[PDB]
RNA sequence: CAUCAGACACCACAAAAGGUGUUAGUUCAUCUAGACAGCCGGACGGUGGCCAUGGAAGUCGGAAUCCGCUAAGGAGUGUGU
């Protein structure tokens, strides 16, 4: 008998997390956060996937479970 | 024998001894006549730190350094009637205020006799203290018999 | 006789309150701003008015 | 005039380390007025008491680290209701006045530094 | 300016033993169990040890932060009540009716009788809420000690006893007649 | 966030004054040279200063508005009498 508290494991953004490219010219492909810039931004490069470093958008990808 | 302090207070020659002395073993009307032999110069106010043991008023006198400063002032006043303040500016004992107020049990934390000579020497606000000054602004510059008292 | 250790008591509840001037709404003592709405939270209050 | 008294601050206290070498911290809390008094009339000869901001004290060993590191063993000790008493007498005399004299129903002395260490006395 | 994250540390003592499932917050120690049904606030609880419980609010704006504090104080509340209680000692003020306060059983709810109050004919009835004893104290005249576990019972049946007995078209601050809460502790003696 | 929301010309209305509602900013000061807030303690001595003396010691009232110790304590912010 002790905390009970649970979990709600999401998945953080971070350095190094891998998102999913959904929308754009990239469309649905691998790339990873390389800085963080503010609450709603990202900064990513994909380069063996093809994906160019960009200032991306969180609302056109997706945070995948993997992370390096 | 037992121990009773009080502490008695401004009078003129035998100026309510009787409340705060009944429960001492001592009397009211004579006590009140045995302060006249310590407070009759000392006619400016000040105190006197009563000692009584169970049988007899013995009262002495506690030094003032206000009252040192007001013996060295002027004392022309009798009783009740001098209608405006019975106040009086008098001459500056310019030395005669750092031997006795550097004498006066050494109050207020005092580390040189210019720390005492000013503490009691401006605090005057009832004489001059000075023939061609004012008190209370010759702190800064009374540097003069600090090693002799001390 | 209400002994004054109990009064001051009573007097925490219904006297040591401060009043706002627009809406006259009871307020406590430290106050800055009265927290109706309808007096538009002003910042005017004064003490509440002790007896005699 | 806070730069300036704090400044003041600062150089009494690079004052008062370089001058003495008998240091006894006190964990004196809650003392009246009339304690200190007779504290400040009794230690007329050889000793310094000197209260203050002990958070003050953080900064100006944290300043002078370069100048006698030695004084680096204070910064834990000076938690607590704590004071400074400078002298150059050892371990006895001061510490039988601070601790013995004026007591009622805090004077004690909690660290004592000679030289660069620390001594229980 | 979204405070990235803010977050407090709820200190958890031996004996009490949370239970945090979404946001039902079920708190079991040595005098009792508590729950407290936190679902219109948006929190997030970690455990980060047996001892310490951080909450914490990601991405929030000024209210949301706030919100999170009083979170850490509520749940505070409720470990403090089953550990030590809460005990509110009210006293009489009477000016020359003595105030007569009795416990009633009526339908099994136990109503706190208020009788005599300013030399009324109206019997006032309040009910006790489930987790609040009452006791009246030996030897200081004219108490009511109201002890339990939850905060929000003691404190608003205190209240509800106070102002029951509000004076009507009367100058209250002459007439300072009433039950009122002076002393607000623990059950535990020790503290 | 509105227990009278607001919604795009002409066009079918609204003001002065306020808001520790909430976002942004400007200037100055403390700012890390550990402040602010809170809790625990002091809050000295000259001094019942000079006085109007039934009584006035900070405190029915008037003017000077000081110094020493200081780390700091006012010839005192109210209460009390």
């Amino acid at each position: 008998t002790d905390s009970i508290v649970k979990a709600s494991n999401w998945r953080l953004v971070e350095v190094g997390r891998v998102v999913l490219i959904k929308k754009g010219q990239s469309a649905g492909k691998l790339a990873a956060i390389v800085e963080i810039i503010d609450q709603k931004k990202v900064l990513i490069d994909g380069p063996k996937a093809g994906v160019p470093r960009q200032a991306i958008n969180l609302g056109q990808v997706v945070l995948t479970p993997l992370t390096f | 024998e037992v121990k009773y302090l009080y502490l008695r207070a401004v009078g003129g020659e035998v100026g309510l001894a009787p409340k705060i002395g009944p429960l001492g073993l001592s009397p009211k009307k004579v006590g009140e006549d045995i302060a006249k032999a310590t407070k009759e110069k000392g006619i400016k106010v000040t105190v006197q730190l009563k000692i009584q043991n169970r049988q007899a008023a013995a009262s002495v006198v506690p030094s003032a350094s206000s009252l040192v400063i007001t013996a060295l002032k002027e004392p022309p006043r009798d009783r009740k009637k001098d209608k405006n303040v019975k106040h009086s500016g008098n001459i500056q004992l310019d030395e005669i205020i750092e031997i006795a107020r550097q004498m006066r049990d050494k109050s207020f934390g005092r580390t040189l006799a210019s720390v005492t000579k000013e503490i009691l020497g401006t605090a005057q606000s009832v004489g001059c203290r000075v023939d061609f000054k004012n008190p209370h602004d010759i702190i800064e510059g009374i540097n003069a018999g600090e090693i002799e008292i001390p | 006789i209400i002994e004054p250790s109990l009064k001051a008591l009573a007097s925490k509840y219904n006297c040591d309150k401060s009043v706002c001037r627009k809406c006259y709404a009871r307020l406590p003592p430290r106050a800055t701003n009265c927290r109706k709405r309808k007096c538009g939270h002003t910042n005017q209050l004064r003490p509440k008015k002790k007896l005699k | 005039g806070i730069r300036e008294k704090k400044a003041e601050y600062f150089a009494k206290l690079r004052e008062y380390l370089e001058e003495y070498k008998s240091l006894f911290v006190v964990g004196v809390d809650n003392v009246s007025s009339q304690q200190m008094h007779e504290v400040r009339k009794e230690l007329r000869g050889r000793a310094v008491v000197l209260m203050g901001k002990n958070t003050m004290v953080r900064r100006a060993i944290r300043g002078f680290l370069s100048d006698l590191p030695d004084f680096e063993k204070l910064l834990p000790f000076v938690k607590g209701n704590v004071g400074f008493v400078f002298t150059n007498e050892p371990l006895t005399e001061i510490k039988n006045v601070i601790v013995s004299n004026r007591v009622a129903a805090g004077l004690t002395v909690v660290q004592v530094y000679d030289n660069g260490q620390v001594f229980p006395s | 300016m979204k405070y990235i994250q803010t977050e407090q540390q709820i200190e958890v003592p031996e004996g009490v033993t949370v239970s945090i499932k979404s946001r039902i917050v079920k708190v079991v120690g040595p005098r009792g169990t508590l729950t407290k049904n936190l679902k219109h606030i948006d929190v997030t609880f970690t455990k980060v040890n047996n001892q310490l419980i951080k909450v914490a609010v990601h991405n929030g704006g000024r209210k949301h932060v706030a919100a999170l504090r009083t979170v850490k104080s509520l749940v505070d509340n409720m470990i403090t009540g089953v550990t030590k209680g809460y005990k509110y000692k009210m006293r009489y003020v009477y000016a020359h009716f003595p105030i007569n306060v009795n416990i009633v059983e009526k339908d099994g709810a136990k109503f706190i009788e208020v009788r005599n109050f300013l030399g009324d004919k109206k019997i006032r009835n309040v009910p006790v809420r489930d987790g609040v004893t009452i006791e009246f104290s030996t030897n200081v005249k004219d108490e009511i000690v109201l002890s339990g576990n939850s905060v929000e019972d003691v404190s608003q049946n205190a209240a509800d006893l106070q102002q029951i007995c509000r004076v009507r078209n009367k100058d209250i601050r002459k007439f300072l007649d009433g039950i009122y809460v002076s002393h607000k502790g623990f059950i535990t003696e020790d503290l």
